[PDB]
């Protein structure tokens, strides 16, 4: 329990927002 | 009790069970079997 309390809080803290032709399809898909 | 989060205090743990057991509903107590139980701890120790 106390691991997985640490790692989920550290996992958690790494997801907070902070304050040619192929390039059509990647800039709608992967880069969006 | 119910997941892999820990506690500061076991006041919240005495809480969480708390809670748990406020989730059934009254008038379980009023099976027959309860009824039973208590005439027969009652009759036992009158009999003691």
């Amino acid at each position: 329990s106390e691991s997985v309390s640490l790692i989920t809080k550290i996992l958690s803290d790494l997801e907070l927002n902070i304050t040619t032709v192929l390039d059509k399809f990647f800039q709608n898909e992967t880069q969006k | 009790f119910m997941s892999r989060i820990v506690y500061k205090h076991y006041r919240s743990l005495i809480s969480e069970v708390t809670t748990c057991f406020f989730l059934f509903e009254k008038g379980l107590h009023g099976n027959m079997n309860e009824e039973a139980k208590i005439h027969l701890e009652t009759v036992e120790w009158a009999l003691k």
